[PDB]
C-alpha cells in the first residue's frame, strides 16, 4: 500500500545535511541571529537584569555584561558563531559596547529579510548598507560635542568614567567612581601611554562595597614561616633560586674514602650557608622574596640574621614585585648585593578578611602599580564589581587614545537615523531601500533602553524625532523616572567615546554582510 | 561445498548413491536384527519392552518385540515387516525370519563392496531359494492314519 | 556473475550498467562545481566537526572537504587535486570539462554505438583543440600592466570586490621583487603571516622579514636601530658530556666548584659573540641582535643582556634561509672564526604585541630579495580566505612572469575554439565525427557556465557570441556585466597557455580512460 | 575504507531475483535440466536400480518406473518442470515410455550447449533441431518389422506384454505375463475399445508373487452380518437406500392425541418394516447389496427371509459390481425388483491374508471385470507389483491402438541416428550441424543401456554401429551377460511400443524446445 519516494541524483552523503536557497539558507541564519540578539536583550542598558548563567563546567556566574555572558553560552549553529565573535574586536579594540554589535548588526539582518522577500536580493541590500555605512562615518565625527583636555586632574576624570561604571553598577555609581579614578591618576603616564596591565584587582570577602580601597602597592596571600613579620627600612631583594643552596647539573655525587672526610663533610654546609646569607645581611638586606622552598637551615640563618622570607610561586607574582619595588631578580645564590635592592616604605602582614596577607606598601614612590581591593558579602558580588572596575580601566585607556566624547544617551543613534535616511531619500536608484534600513537599525538601539526602562518605546520614539528639528541633536532618552520625558544629555553629562561608535558602526556592519553573502550551507556529522 | 548453484533443483533433500548406501542399509539391517537373536530355542529369554508412558508388555515373540521397536531406518524396517507376513502366514514364524535374513545380507557383506553388479546377486538368491523349499517337499513327513487316536497324538 | 560464484560477498557491475555508476558520480560533482565558476559565483559554508567554519568556493578545498563516498568520484578528486600543484586555480573548469565530456558522450554511447568509438574520436579532437590553443598566444612583452590584469583577474574571483584593490598591488610587486635576469622566482621567498589586528582590507606588505618570536629578557631593548644581525645556529644551552658518568667529589666546597667547572664551556661560547658588539665601532647605539636559532639557556641570555646584545631563540629551519639572505649576513654553524664580515644590516628592529603574541619585525634592509605579506583579517575565516587568495594570485603571476604568452580571456578561447572543431568536423573520414560533436560543444561549458552564474539567459549569451565571432575576426567571449560579445584584450582577462595546456590533455586522458570501464566490481574482502 | 557500488537503473524491486542472457538464463536453465536427467538416469532400464524416495507426508515409496519418483519428488526450479510435465503428457497417452523423455530432452539441452558455446544461437538450433525431427517421422515408418494382427490370443499376448514387464519387473518376466494374458483375454471387447478399467488389482500381505492369481468377479473387505454367507443361486439386488426404511426430508414430527395411538405407534412401524423386506423376499432374491447403514429390525428381518446383506461404502465400487452382476442400483426403497435383477455364479466369503473378504465370483459370464489378486511379503513389493500391472494393461490397449512393432534394445534408436546423420551431411548450409546434433541425442539413449548393465560403453556402442553396415538393421543390444556380444533383437523377441516412440519424440523435442526459447527469466520474491 503506502508507497516510499525514491532517491533523486547524488544520495553520495554519509549522514550529511545540506541546505541552500534564499528561505533555507540565508534567513534561518538571519533568525538564528534574531535569537541571541533576544537572549542578550534583557539584560540590555542600566536598567537591564541580571542573568544566572551555569556553564558546561557548572560553575556559576550572576552579571548583566554580555561581554561574559556569551563566552558561556555554548553555541553551536554555524552562522550564529560569527556575530558572537565579532563582539570579541569590539571588547579588545575599546574594551566597551560589546551590546552595540547584537543589537546593530542583529538589526541589519532582520531588516534585510524585511527586503529579500520583496524585492532585491544581497547583492545590492549589502551594497546599501555598505554605502550608508561610510556615511555615517561622514556624520559621526560632525557630532562630537566635547574633548576630555581639560582639567586632567581627580575630580574631572571620577566624572568622565562615570558612564563606564552606572551602565552596569546602577547603585555604586558615586562610589566606584572614586575608586577607580585614584587608580587611574596614581600611574598617569605623564600625558603619555597609559598601561592598563598595572592596576590589579585583589577579591577579600568581607562587609559590603563600602569598606574597597585603592593601595599603593601589592598584596599577596602568603605567609612568612618565620617571624620578622614587620620591616620598616624594607630593601627587597628578589632572586629566583630556592634557598637550599645549590648543586650541580650534570649529576653530582658526594664519594667519601677515610673517617675524617666523612666526619667533617656535613661541616662544610654549615659555613657556607652562613655566609651566603651573611652576605646579604652586612648589605642591608631586610626582605629575600623566592619562587622556591626554603631550608630548615636557611631558616635558621633567617632569623639568625633577622631577614623575612617571602615566597611567591607565581613567576607573574615575581615578576610584577620586581618592577613595582626596582629590583632585579638573581638567578645564583644570594651575593653580597650592593645595588639590586628594591625598597618599600612599609612592609607587613595581616589579618584582613580572615586571611593573612602580605602588603607592600609604597609612600614615596607610590605611581608604579595600584591593587583595588574589593570587598563583598558574596563572591558574586566581588566578581562583577571587578568588571565594571576592567571597564574603567579600559574606558580610560581609550580616552587618552582619543579624546573626543560623543552624545550618548540615544541622542547620537537618532540623529544618524535622521540624516542616514534623508541620504537616502535623495539616492536615484532602488538602494535607497537598504539605505533607509540602515537608518532604522539605529533607531533600534534606543528603543532598546526604552522598554527595559519601563517606557513605552513607540511614544518614546515618536518625542526623540519630534524634538530634533534640524538644530537639537542632543536630547536623548530620560531613564532614571517615569514618563520619557526626554530632555538634553549633556547637561545631565552622558556623553563619551568616539572611537568605540567609529569602530562599532564599521565592524558591526562587517558582521552583518559576512552572512548576507552566504549562499548555501554544508553541513558535517555531530561527534 | 561441490553442490552449491544459484538454484537448486528440487529444495534440501538428503540423497546417497553407490556402494556405501549398500553397506548402511546392511548394517542397519545387522542391528535390528538384534532385538530377537537371544530370543531363540527353548532355552531363550523373555523381553520387558517400556512405552514413554511406562507401560510394559513381557513377552518373547517377534510379533510383539519387532512392533515396538519404533524402526525409522528407510531399510531396517523391511526386517519388520517380513515378520508381520509370518505372523498371518506361518503363525509363529517371527524371531526366526528376522535373524536368516539379516544373515543373508551379512554373507554378502564382504563381496559386495568390490563390484559385483547386483543383477547377478539377485539371481544367486532366485536360484537358490527355489532349490532350498523344493527340498524340504521332498523330505517332510505324513502319515497314513487319519480320523485314528494317532493323529490325535500327532497334534499333541 | 563469476565473482560472486568465487566470493558471495563480491561486487560486480553489468557493461551496459557501469557507464551509468561512472556517468552519475561525475554529474553530482558537477551539480556543486558550477556554482562558483567565474566572480560572479556563488559561496559556501564548510562546516567541519571541530565547529571550525570555512567560508570559501575554492574549486580544490570543495573537492577535498565534501562528504562524497563514492569510487568513481575519488578518482575525479586526485586529477584535480595535481591543478594546484602545476598550475594553481582552474580546478572548476577541469572538473566541468570532464562532466560533459561523459555526459555527452552518453548521448552517442547509448544509440548502439561502442564506448572506444567516441573515445577515438575524443583523441583526435584533442589534437585539434590544441593546435588551435597555439594559435591565440598574445605576446605583451610581459609588462608590469599586463600582469596588474592578469592578478585582477584571478584575485576577483577569491575576494569579495573590495580588497582587490588592495591585494592586486601586493601580488605583483611581491612576485616581481624577488629574482632578475629571467631566473625562475622561488615562491618561497614570499612569506604570509596572519595578525588579527584590524579588517580583510589593511593587508599590508614589509619590504623586511617578521618572526613569530621575541626576545627572552626584560632588558632587551624593544626598539634597535642600525642593527646588525647575526644568525647563528649554535646551541647555548647547557650541553652533557656523551657518556653518561657525572661528577666524583668529596667536599660541599668542591661541589661549588664543580658549578663554576661544568658551565665552562658555556662561557666560551657566549663570551666569543659580546666580542662582535665591539667590533663593529660602537661608539653609537649599533645595535646587535643575535637570532640564535636553537635553544639557549637563561644563563647565556643573561649573560648577553648585560652586555647590551639582544638575542633570540627557536626560530624555524625557513627562517634562518630567508633572514641569512635578507639581512645580507653569513649563516654560521660555529664560533671558530667570528668577525664582523659574517654580520648583516637592518636599519631598523622593533617588536609589536598584539593579544598576547610577540612578532618581531627586521625591517629597512636595501635588497632582501624576500618579502613578508601581513594580513591584518578581523575573524579566523577571514585569514583562510585571504591566505588562499594570496598565494593563488602570487602563483598567477608567477605564471605569467615564466610564460611569454597570455592567452585571451574566460571563454574568448572556448568559443572559438569549439568552432574551430566543428569547421574540421568532417575531416576525421569516419565514425569519429560524432566525438568532434561531442567535444566542441563539451568545450562550450565554460561561457555556458558563466552565462547562468551571471544571471543571463543561456541560450541567447552563446547565439549571439557565436555570431559576432562567425562573422568577424575577434575573440569575443562572455560579458559577465552585460551579456555581450566583448574581446578579451579590451575587457581585461587573461589566462595562461599552461591552463590550456592541462585542461585540453588531463580532462581527455581521465574522461577516455573511465568510459572505457565496464565492469566495476569489488573483491578481496 | 571501501565504498559499496550504489544501485544502476532498475532498483525498484522489493528483494526480487533476476536473469538475462546466454550464460545468466539459457546455460542456467539447461544446468538444472542436466541435474535432472541425472536423478532419473540411475534407473533407467531393465538393468536399472531401485530408488529409496521419502516424501514430505513421511511415507516412504519404493520403486524404479519415473512416472511415479518424479510425482513424489519436490522439483522446484522451473526449467526443469519443463520435462517433467512432458513426461506426465506420455504416461497419458500410452503409459509408457516415460524414460525417454528425460533422457533424450536432457541430450538435446546438453548437445544444444555445445552448439551454443561455439556458433549460432538458438534462433537456428531450434530450427535445425525440428528439421531433423519431422526426418525421424519419415524414418520410423520403414523400421516396422511385426505387426500384433496374427495368433490374437492369450498365447501371442503372453509374449508381446512381456517386453513391458522385464523393463521394470525383472525376474517376473513370465510369472506375470501369465497373469496378465489371462486378464486382457477377459475383456476381449468383441474387437472394439479396450476398456482399460476393467482390470483391477487385489493387494492382500502374505505369501511371495508365486501365490497371486486372477480372481472372475470382485473381492472386497468387507462383512455379511449374518449366517447366510455362502450363496449358489446368487439372485443379487442393489440399492443406493439406506435398509431401515423411509424418513422424511425435511423434519417430521408425530402428533399422538390418544393413548391406543401412543400405545400401536411402534407396533404398526414394526409390521411396516416386514412388508418392505417381504416385498424382495418374495421374488427369490439371495444378496441384497447396500451402500447405506441396516437397522437392527433389518436385520432382524434379514434372518427371517434369510437374506444376505453386504455393505459397499464407496459409490464407486458398487457401481463397478452393478456392471459385473448385471443389476441397476434403485434409489428408493425395495420393490419386488424382477427385471433388474443380477446373477452371479458363486458368492462367498472368505478369509484370506487374515483379512474377512467377500467374493462375487462368474464363471460362465467371465467378461465383465477380472481382478488380479497380488500376494507378497511387503506392501512395497506388493504396490510395485500392481504399477507393473498397470503397464501390461495400457501396453496391451496400446497394441491395439497401432499394431505395428519396429525393433527395440537400441536397434530403432542406432537406425535412427544413422539415417539422421547421413540426411544431415547432404544439407548444403549451417543446419547440417543441429540436425547431426539431433542424431546424437538418440546414441545417448543405448549408452544409458551399457552403463546400467557394468559393461563399458564405448565399446558398445561402437559395435551396435559396426554390424548396422547398411544390411542388418536389426542387431541391438544384449543386456542379459557380460560382453554383450550384440545379437539380433528380432529372433531375441524384444520389440515394443512403436506408437510409444512416436509420440515420445514428439513430447522430449517440444520440451528442449520450450527451455530453449528462454531467454530472460524475472523472479518474484521467494517465500
Amino acid at each position: 500500500h503506502v508507497p516510499k519516494a525514491p532517491g533523486f541524483a547524488q544520495m553520495l552523503k554519509e549522514g550529511a545535511k545540506h541546505f541552500s536557497g534564499l528561505e533555507e539558507a540565508v534567513y534561518r541564519n538571519i533568525q538564528a541571529c534574531k535569537e541571541l540578539a533576544q537572549t542578550t536583550r534583557t539584560a540590555y542598558g542600566p536598567n537591564g537584569m541580571n542573568k544566572m548563567v551555569i556553564n558546561h563546567l557548572e560553575k556559576l556566574f550572576v552579571t548583566n555584561d554580555a561581554a561574559t555572558i556569551l563566552r558561556e553560552l555554548e553555541v553551536q549553529h554555524p552562522a550564529a558563531k560569527m556575530i558572537v565573535m565579532a563582539s570579541h574586536m569590539q571588547e579588545q579594540e575599546v574594551g566597551d559596547g560589546t551590546n552595540f554589535v547584537l543589537v546593530f548588526a542583529g538589526a541589519l539582518l532582520e531588516l534585510a529579510e524585511e527586503l529579500l522577500r520583496i524585492g532585491l536580493s544581497v547583492s545590492e541590500v549589502i551594497e546599501g548598507y555598505e554605502i550608508a555605512c561610510r556615511k555615517a562615518h561622514e556624520i559621526l565625527p560632525n557630532l562630537v560635542c566635547c574633548s576630555a583636555k581639560n582639567l586632567r586632574d581627580i575630580d574631572e576624570v571620577s566624572s568622565l568614567l562615570r558612564t563606564s561604571i552606572m551602565s552596569k553598577q546602577y547603585g555604586n555609581e558615586v562610589f566606584l567612581a572614586k575608586l577607580i579614578a585614584q587608580a587611574c591618576v596614581s600611574i598617569f603616564p605623564d600625558s603619555g601611554h597609559f598601561n592598563v596591565d598595572n592596576i590589579r584587582v585583589c577579591k577579600i570577602l568581607g562587609s559590603g562595597i563600602s569598606s574597597s580601597s585603592v593601595l599603593h602597592g601589592m598584596v599577596f596571600k602568603k605567609e612568612t614561616e618565620g617571624d620578622v613579620t614587620s620591616v620598616k627600612d624594607a630593601k627587597i631583594a628578589v632572586y629566583s633560586c630556592p634557598f637550599d643552596g645549590m648543586i650541580t647539573e650534570t649529576k653530582g655525587t658526594v664519594l667519601i674514602k677515610t673517617a675524617e672526610e666523612l666526619m667533617n663533610f656535613s661541616k662544610g654546609e654549615e659555613n657556607l650557608m652562613d655566609a651566603q646569607v651573611k652576605a646579604i645581611a652586612d648589605t642591608g638586606a631586610n626582605v629575600v622574596v623566592t619562587g622556591g622552598k626554603v631550608a630548615d637551615m636557611a631558616l635558621h640563618y633567617a632569623n639568625k640574621y633577622n631577614i623575612m622570607l617571602v615566597r611567591l610561586n607565581s613567576k607573574w607574582d615575581l615578576r610584577r614585585l620586581c618592577k613595582t619595588v626596582g629590583a632585579t631578580a638573581l638567578p645564583r645564590l644570594t651575593p653580597p648585593v650592593l645595588e639590586e635592592m628594591g625598597h618599600c616604605d612599609s612592609v607587613y602582614l595581616s589579618e584582613v578578611g580572615d586571611t593573612q596577607v602580605v602588603v607592600f606598601k609604597h609612600e614615596k614612590e607610590d605611581g608604579a602599580i595600584s591593587t583595588i581591593v574589593l570587598r563583598g558579602s558574596t563572591d558574586n558580588l566581588m566578581d562583577d564589581i571587578e568588571r565594571a572596575v576592567d571597564d574603567g580601566v579600559n574606558t580610560f585607556k581609550v580616552l587618552t587614545r582619543d579624546k573626543r566624547l560623543v552624545p550618548g544617551g540615544g541622542a547620537t543613534e537618532i540623529e544618524l537615523a535622521k540624516q542616514i535616511t534623508s541620504y537616502g531619500e535623495t539616492c536615484p536608484g532602488l538602494e535607497q531601500y537598504a539605505i533607509k534600513k540602515f537608518a532604522e537599525a539605529f533607531e533600534a538601539i534606543p528603543r532598546a533602553l526604552a522598554e527595559n526602562s519601563g517606557v513605552k518605546a513607540n511614544e518614546v520614539i515618536s518625542k526623540l524625532y519630534a524634538v530634533h528639528q534640524e538644530g537639537n541633536k542632543n536630547v536623548g532618552l530620560d531613564i532614571e523616572a517615569e514618563v520619557p520625558a526626554v530632555k538634553d544629555m549633556l547637561e545631565a553629562g552622558i556623553l563619551d567615546t568616539y572611537l568605540g561608535k567609529y569602530w562599532a558602526i564599521k565592524l558591526a556592519t562587517n558582521a552583518a554582510v559576512t552572512v548576507l553573502r552566504v549562499d548555501q550551507i554544508i553541513m558535517a556529522k555531530p561527534a | 561445498m561441490m553442490p552449491t548453484p544459484v538454484i537448486l533443483l528440487k529444495e534440501g533433500t538428503d540423497s546417497s548413491q553407490g556402494i556405501p548406501q549398500l553397506v548402511s542399509n546392511i548394517s542397519a539391517c545387522q542391528v535390528i536384527a538384534e532385538a530377537v537373536r537371544t530370543t531363540l530355542g527353548p532355552r531363550g529369554m523373555d523381553k520387558l519392552i517400556v512405552d514413554g508412558r511406562g507401560k510394559a508388555t513381557i513377552s518373547n515373540d517377534g510379533a510383539t518385540i519387532l512392533k515396538l521397536l519404533d524402526v525409522v531406518h528407510p531399510a531396517a524396517k523391511t526386517l519388520v515387516d517380513i515378520a508381520k507376513s509370518q505372523d498371518a502366514e506361518v503363525g509363529d514364524g517371527t524371531t526366526s525370519v528376522t535373524l536368516l535374513a539379516a544373515e543373508f545380507l551379512k554373507q554378502v557383506k564382504p563381496y559386495v563392496e568390490e563390484g559385483l553388479h547386483p543383477q547377478i546377486i539377485i539371481r544367486a538368491f532366485r536360484t537358490a531359494t527355489q532349490l532350498a523349499v523344493n527340498k524340504i517337499k521332498e523330505i517332510a513327513v505324513t502319515v497314513k492314519k487319519a480320523d485314528k487316536v494317532e493323529q490325535r497324538k500327532l497334534l499333541e | 556473475a563469476a565473482v560472486k560464484t568465487l566470493n558471495p560477498k563480491a561486487e560486480v557491475a553489468r557493461a551496459q550498467a557501469a557507464l551509468a555508476v561512472n556517468i552519475s558520480a561525475a554529474r553530482g560533482l558537477q551539480d556543486v562545481l558550477r556554482t562558483n565558476l567565474g566572480p560572479k559565483g556563488t559561496m559556501k559554508m564548510l562546516v567541519s566537526g571541530a565547529g571550525d567554519i570555512k567560508l570559501t568556493k575554492d574549486g580544490n578545498v570543495l573537492l577535498h572537504e565534501m562528504q562524497i563516498q563514492h569510487p568513481t568520484a575519488s578518482l575525479i578528486a586526485k586529477v584535480a587535486t595535481a591543478q594546484d600543484d602545476i598550475t594553481g586555480d582552474g580546478t572548476t573548469s577541469n572538473v566541468l570539462i570532464i562532466g560533459e565530456l561523459l555526459k555527452q558522450a552518453d548521448l552517442y554511447i547509448s544509440e548502439g554505438l561502442h564506448p572506444r568509438i567516441i573515445t577515438e574520436g575524443f583523441e583526435a579532437a584533442k589534437e585539434k583543440a590544441l593546435q588551435f590553443l597555439e594559435e591565440v598566444k598574445v605576446s605583451r612583452e610581459m609588462d608590469r600592466e599586463t600582469l596588474i590584469d592578469v592578478a585582477r583577474t584571478s584575485l576577483r574571483t577569491k575576494v569579495h570586490a573590495e580588497l582587490a584593490d588592495v591585494l592586486t598591488e601586493a601580488v605583483v610587486d611581491s612576485i616581481l621583487a624577488i629574482k632578475k635576469q629571467d631566473e625562475p622566482i622561488d615562491l618561497f621567498m614570499i612569506e604570509i603571516m596572519e595578525m588579527k589586528h584590524k579588517s580583510e582590507t589593511d593587508t599590508s606588505l614589509i619590504r623586511g622579514l617578521v618572526l613569530d618570536h621575541g626576545a627572552r629578557h626584560p632588558d632587551m631593548k624593544k626598539r634597535v636601530e642600525d642593527a646588525y644581525i647575526l644568525t647563528c645556529n649554535v646551541s647555548l644551552e647547557y650541553e652533557k658530556t656523551e657518556v653518561n658518568s657525572g661528577f666524583f667529589y668529596k667536599s660541599a666546597e668542591e661541589r661549588e666548584k664543580l658549578v663554576k667547572a661544568e658551565r665552562k664551556f658555556i662561557e666560551d661560547r657566549v663570551k666569543k659573540i659580546i666580542e662582535l658588539k665591539r667590533k663593529v665601532c660602537g661608539d653609537s647605539d649599533k645595535g646587535f641582535v643575535v637570532i640564535n636559532q636553537k635553544g639557549i639557556d637563561p644563563f647565556s641570555l643573561d649573560a648577553l643582556s648585560k652586555e647590551g646584545i639582544v638575542a633570540l631563540r627557536r626560530a624555524k629551519r625557513r627562517n634562518m634561509e630567508r633572514l641569512t639572505l635578507a639581512c645580507g649576513g653569513v649563516a654560521l654553524n660555529s664560533f671558530d672564526d667570528l668577525s664582523p664580515d659574517c654580520l648583516g644590516h637592518a636599519g631598523l628592529v622593533y617588536e609589536y604585541t598584539l593579544g598576547e603574541e610577540k612578532f618581531t619585525f627586521i625591517e629597512k634592509c636595501n635588497n632582501p630579495r624576500s618579502v613578508t605579506l601581513l594580513i591584518k583579517g578581523p575573524n579566523k575565516h577571514t585569514l583562510t580566505q585571504i591566505k588562499d587568495a594570496v598565494r593563488d594570485g602570487l602563483r598567477a603571476v608567477k605564471n605569467a612572469i615564466d610564460d611569454g604568452c597570455v592567452v585571451p580571456g574566460a571563454g574568448a578561447v572556448e568559443v572559438a575554439m569549439a568552432e574551430a572543431l566543428i569547421k574540421h568536423k568532417p575531416s576525421v573520414k569516419g565514425r569519429a565525427q560524432l566525438g568532434v560533436q561531442a567535444f566542441a560543444d563539451a568545450l562550450l561549458i565554460i561561457p555556458k557556465v558563466l552565462a547562468q552564474n551571471s544571471g543571463f539567459d543561456l541560450q541567447e549569451t552563446l547565439v549571439k557570441i557565436q555570431a559576432e565571432h562567425s562573422e568577424s575576426g575577434q575573440l569575443v567571449g562572455v560579458d559577465l556585466n552585460t551579456g555581450e560579445p566583448m574581446v578579451a584584450a579590451e575587457v581585461g582577462v587573461w589566462d595562461n597557455y599552461c591552463v590550456k595546456k592541462q585542461l585540453l590533455h588531463s580532462c581527455t586522458v581521465i574522461a577516455t580512460n573511465i568510459l572505457l570501464v565496464d565492469e566495476i566490481m569489488r573483491a578481496g574482502m
